[PDB]
Parts: structure tokens; C-alpha cells; sequence
């Protein structure tokens, strides 16, 4: 469960990042298709180049994503409910899979948050994504 | 694992502005700090008890020191990772018994420590070489376990 | 999240089960520790043969915990917070070492449920060791 | 992996008296219902809306009946998993892509499935000698992403 630091932490990450998450969330979509080949079967559909206007468009809804569950830290479960019915019910997404694109994702931040990126924030992330990624595997049936 | 000639380009070019004497300490540092359990291992190493008191304890830097020699013992010999790491495998599966599943989580903190350090030159493909790379030396090291 | 056809489930095996879950919580340890012998560095001060009383006594307490969870299954965040205080702060219990004593929880019952172990109640008695194990894992600081 | 002549013992004795034309179907279709993601891979199974429909499937226990086959060939040549397995590796990881981690549940629910058809014979020794070789199987499997 994140700490009154976590969640400060994390909101200090985010507003840092700032206009720039929309591109972050597609960086960080590449290099998981890149570094995880097998994460690539879930978007058949898309071309995975650089560049796609596909996964530019999908990092910004992944963003999305994650800016409405800092926003509403306090009932995570309830704000990504509906994403956790479509990751779990219709994609049937692994589970872990979820571990492979929250890494890619801290991964991006650290190469675009020098200053913010400590080791303290690293821990704050970490926990954030690991309780975003809880959510959305919460609904296996 | 097999990496090839542009990922080993992509990854010899990179580690050769490594800092040897600071990387693996602040790997092993946040490894303790993201990772608190790891801690269990370390009982012997004095202040863990704040992030700042991690990362500046002279034993955690010293020894990761040790850890970042092993990887790069590993670079050396991306071909024959599971010889070049058979006797840190006895040591960390038979002795210590440390779970693999810690092996993996080590490597990716170092690739976050090395994207922290080298920001835009840590690319897409560059970090994908170096997946490969830690997903190689976490198999090798867990060896012992197989 | 457990659904109330998971919870009918994981009663009603609780039910057969019965009297004796605490000689099966110390049957599961056992397993545990013959199969995945890591697990074996967090009791050094344990004497982890066959027949000791130590195990024998921790089975025990593991049952009791287990019991407590779905007799509370509505609210196992509060129900098992002091023991997940203990497992992640006090014995830095790996989190990894949570699916090996699950998946030897559900290898004890199905020993000894043959009418008991369906399919469907081994999905829900995976999700509710699931859920405890979620539980015991989110006080890592 | 090695396996000491007496969990050799545990597990060859037990493994005489399988049913080689259920036990794979009964462990493929609880990985189906115990871990729905896995359907992703059989879209072509038709019926597996509930966990009747998945265990009476057809397709469920003639696909299962071949998932044991390889087991037992596994069995057979405990010493050489690697080889044994090599073509299935390339399959199940070059081109399905099925994440490793699938491989490990798969080998626990065939645990799971030898617990309940065998009840107290499947005792905490005899256990512990089949999650020696279902980590086998499972590593041999994964050795392409290796
Ligand atoms: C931090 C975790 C994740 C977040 C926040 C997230 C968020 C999202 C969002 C916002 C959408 C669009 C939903 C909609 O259109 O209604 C989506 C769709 C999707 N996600 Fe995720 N996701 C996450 C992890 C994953 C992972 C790990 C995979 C697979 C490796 C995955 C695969 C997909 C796929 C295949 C789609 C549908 C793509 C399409 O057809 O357009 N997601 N995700
Ligand atoms: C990527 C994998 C890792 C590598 C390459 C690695 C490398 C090393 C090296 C080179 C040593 C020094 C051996 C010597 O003094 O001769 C060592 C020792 C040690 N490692 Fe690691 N290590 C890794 C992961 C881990 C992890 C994940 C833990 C625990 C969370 C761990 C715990 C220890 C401990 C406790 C020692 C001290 C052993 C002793 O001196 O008795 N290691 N490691
Ligand atoms: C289903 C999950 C688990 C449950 C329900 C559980 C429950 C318990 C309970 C009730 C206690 C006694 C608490 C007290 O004395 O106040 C305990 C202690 C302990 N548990 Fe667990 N536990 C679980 C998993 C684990 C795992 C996976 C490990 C390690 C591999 C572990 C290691 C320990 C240790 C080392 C102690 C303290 C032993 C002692 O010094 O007496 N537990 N556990
Ligand atoms: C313990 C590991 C497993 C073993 C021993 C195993 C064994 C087999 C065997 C013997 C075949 C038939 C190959 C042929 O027809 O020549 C096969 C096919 C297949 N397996 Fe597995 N398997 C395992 C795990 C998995 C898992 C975990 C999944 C997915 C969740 C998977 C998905 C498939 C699919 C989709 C096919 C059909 C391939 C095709 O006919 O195109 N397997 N497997």
C-alpha cells in the first residue's frame, strides 16, 4: 500500500515529466517490444516500428492511464476498473507481462529524470506501478 | 544467450564510460533500498536504515563494486556466460540460497542505473542489448538451481 | 478480487477440511521445504524434519491465519495487516516464497479433498492464496 | 537437473500407474480454468466458456494427452532434458511465445493433478522429486529464450 512519501514522490515524478508523458508512455511501449519480443503477440494488429503513429498514439493512452490512477491514489481499484475488466476478460493479458512494461516504464523516467530519478523516487515508482499492476490483474475469472 | 554484432557494439560502446568504482554500488544500493527484503543478506553491513544511509555505506559501495566486476567478467564472455559464472553460481544458489527470481531483479536495476546515468544514449535498442545481457548473467548465476 | 462464487468455494473446502487444517498447514510447510529447499534459510532456528514438533506447531498458526482470512475474506487487508508488518518488515520474507508455499497449500488439499478439488474450487482456492499473498506482501517500506 | 536414485525411484514407480489418455487433459484444462489467460492460445479449442466445457472438451484431452507424452519423454531421458526438448522449445517459445512463466504453472498444476489422483502417495518426498522434474521440463522448454 503506497506511503504518504510514495504518493508524494510519485506526483513529483509526474509533474516533472509534465506535457512530455503522451511520448514517454510510447518510449516506453517501444523498448518493452524491443527488450521483451514476446509481448509483441498482444498487438498483431500494429505496426511495432519506430516511429508508428500506432504505438504514439497508444503511449499516450497508457498514460493516460496511469496520470488517472495518481490522480485518484487513494481508490486506484475503483478509478482503473474498467481497464482491468479489458486487460484481464478480453485481451486475456499475462500477468506477467505487466512486471515487463512497468520496468520499460521506470526505465524511460530514468533516462529523462536525471534529477528526479533518486534512489527514494526509484522506490516510490516501483511500488506505484507494482499497485497499478495489481489492479489490473485483479479481475481474472 | 546469443547477442548480435550491433548489439554487442551497442553494448561494448556504452559500458566502456561506465564508472567502475560507483555503478555497481549504486545498483546494489537501490537494489536494497526498491527491494527491502534483499536486506536480509547484507545483516552484516551496518546503516540500511534510510535510502541516503544505503547508498552512502562504504560496504554496500565496496561490494558493489565486486558485483559490477562480475558483470563485466560477463561481458567479456557473452558465449560461455554459465563457465565464467559457475562459481559464483555455488556460491549464491548452494550457499546462500538467494532466490533467482533476485538475479533478474538486480539486472534490471542496473539497467535502470544505467539509464539514469546515460539518459537519450540509453536507447530503445541499446537497452533491448542489455536485456539480453543481464537476462544471460541472471540464467548463468542461477545455474546451479537447473 | 474474490467473487461470491469464489468465496462459496473456499467455505465450503474450509468446511471439509475441518479439524484438520492445522495438521495440514504443517503438511504444507513440509512440502515446502523438501521442494523448494530456499525456503529453508528463513527457520534456521526450525529442527525441520519429519515429525517436528516446531513445524508441527507453525502449521498450526499458519491454518489459524488462513482461517481468519476467509472468515473475513470481505476485508483481508485488515484482517492480516499485523502479520503482513511481520513478513515484509521483521523477516524480509521474499515475496517470491509466497507462490511456493501457495502452490504447496493447494497441493496438500488436493491430497487430501478428492470430491473437494474441482477445477473450479482449485481456481478459487488459487485466488484466495493469491489474495492472502497479496496482502502479506504490501507493507514492503 | 538431477534427480537422486531415490527420487528417481519416487518418480518413476508413481508414473507406472498414470492414465496416459487423462491426466494431460485434466492438467491442460485446470491450467485453462486456473489461469484463463492461457486460453489466448487455443482459440481454435471452441467450447471453453466454463469449466465444464473446458475439462469435457475434446480437443482439451486430445491436445492434454500430448502435453504428457512429452512429459514422459522427459521422464525417459532426465539426463538430456535439453535435447529432449529442444523442438518444443523452438515451438513453444520461437514461434507461440508463450512467456516462460506458463511453463512453470503448467508443471504445478500437473503436480497438483498427480496430488489428486494419488492422495497420500503422493507424498511431501515423492512431491518434492516431481518439482525437481517439472523445473526440468519447464527450463529445457524455456531454453530458446535462453
Ligand atoms: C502499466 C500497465 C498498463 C496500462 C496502464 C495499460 C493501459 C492501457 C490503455 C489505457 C488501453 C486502451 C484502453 C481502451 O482503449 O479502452 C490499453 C489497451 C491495450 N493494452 Fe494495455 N496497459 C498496461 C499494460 C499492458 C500490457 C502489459 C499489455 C500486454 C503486453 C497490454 C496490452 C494491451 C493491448 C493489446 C491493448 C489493446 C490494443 C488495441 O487493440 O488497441 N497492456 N492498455
Ligand atoms: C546479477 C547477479 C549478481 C552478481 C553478478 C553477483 C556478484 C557477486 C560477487 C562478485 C560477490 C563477491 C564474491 C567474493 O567475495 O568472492 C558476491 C557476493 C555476495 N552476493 Fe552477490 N551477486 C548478484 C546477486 C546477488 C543478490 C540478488 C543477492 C541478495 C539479494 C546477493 C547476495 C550476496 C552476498 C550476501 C554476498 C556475500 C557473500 C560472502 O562474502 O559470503 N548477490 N556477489
Ligand atoms: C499463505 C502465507 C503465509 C501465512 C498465512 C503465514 C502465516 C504465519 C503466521 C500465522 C506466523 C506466526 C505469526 C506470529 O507468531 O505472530 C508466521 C511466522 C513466520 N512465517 Fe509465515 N506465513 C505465510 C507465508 C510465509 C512464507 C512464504 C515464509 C517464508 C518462506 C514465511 C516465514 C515465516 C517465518 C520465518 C515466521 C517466523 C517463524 C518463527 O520465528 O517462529 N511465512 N507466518
Ligand atoms: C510444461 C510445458 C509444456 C509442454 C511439455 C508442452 C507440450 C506440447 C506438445 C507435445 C505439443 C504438440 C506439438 C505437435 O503437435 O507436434 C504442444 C503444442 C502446443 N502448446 Fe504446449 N506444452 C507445454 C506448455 C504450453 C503452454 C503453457 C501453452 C500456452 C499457455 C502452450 C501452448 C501450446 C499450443 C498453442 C500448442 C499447439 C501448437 C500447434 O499445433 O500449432 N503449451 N505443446
Amino acid at each position: 500500500v503506497l506511503s504518504p512519501a510514495d504518493k508524494t514522490n510519485v506526483k513529483a515524478a509526474w509533474g516533472k515529466v509534465g506535457a512530455h508523458a503522451g511520448e514517454y508512455g510510447a518510449e516506453a511501449l517501444e523498448r518493452m517490444f524491443l527488450s521483451f519480443p514476446t509481448t509483441k503477440t498482444y498487438f498483431p494488429h500494429f505496426d511495432l516500428s519506430h516511429g508508428s503513429a500506432q504505438v504514439k498514439g497508444h503511449g499516450k493512452k497508457v498514460a493516460d492511464a496511469l496520470t488517472n490512477a495518481v490522480a485518484h491514489v487513494d481508490d486506484m481499484p475503483n478509478a482503473l476498473s474498467a481497464l482491468s475488466d479489458l486487460h484481464a476478460h478480453k485481451l486475456r493479458v499475462d500477468p506477467v507481462n505487466f512486471k515487463l512494461l512497468s520496468h520499460c516504464l521506470l526505465v524511460t523516467l530514468a533516462a529523462h529524470l536525471p534529477a528526479e530519478f533518486t534512489p527514494a523516487v526509484h522506490a516510490s515508482l516501483d511500488k506505484f506501478l507494482a499497485s497499478v499492476s495489481t489492479v489490473l490483474t485483479s479481475k481474472y475469472r | 544467450v546469443h547477442l548480435t554484432p550491433v548489439e554487442k557494439s551497442a553494448v561494448t560502446a556504452l559500458w566502456g564510460k561506465v564508472n567502475v568504482d560507483e555503478v555497481g554500488g549504486e545498483a546494489l544500493g537501490r537494489l536494497l533500498v526498491v527491494y527491502p527484503w534483499t536486506q536480509r543478506f547484507f545483516e552484516s553491513f551496518g546503516d540500511l536504515s534510510t535510502p541516503d544511509a544505503v547508498m552512502g555505506n562504504p560496504k554496500v559501495k565496496a561490494h558493489g563494486k565486486k558485483v559490477l566486476g562480475a558483470f563485466s567478467d560477463g561481458l567479456a564472455h557473452l558465449d560461455n556466460l554459465k563457465g565464467t559464472f559457475a562459481t559464483l553460481s555455488e556460491l549464491h544458489c548452494d550457499k546462500l540460497h538467494v532466490d533467482p527470481e533476485n538475479f533478474r531483479l538486480l539486472g534490471n536495476v542496473l539497467v535502470c542505473v544505467l539509464a539514469h546515468h546515460f539518459g537519450k544514449e540509453f536507447t530503445p535498442p541499446v537497452q533491448a542489448a542489455y536485456q539480453k545481457v543481464v537476462a544471460g548473467v541472471a540464467n548463468a548465476l542461477a545455474h546451479k538451481y537447473h
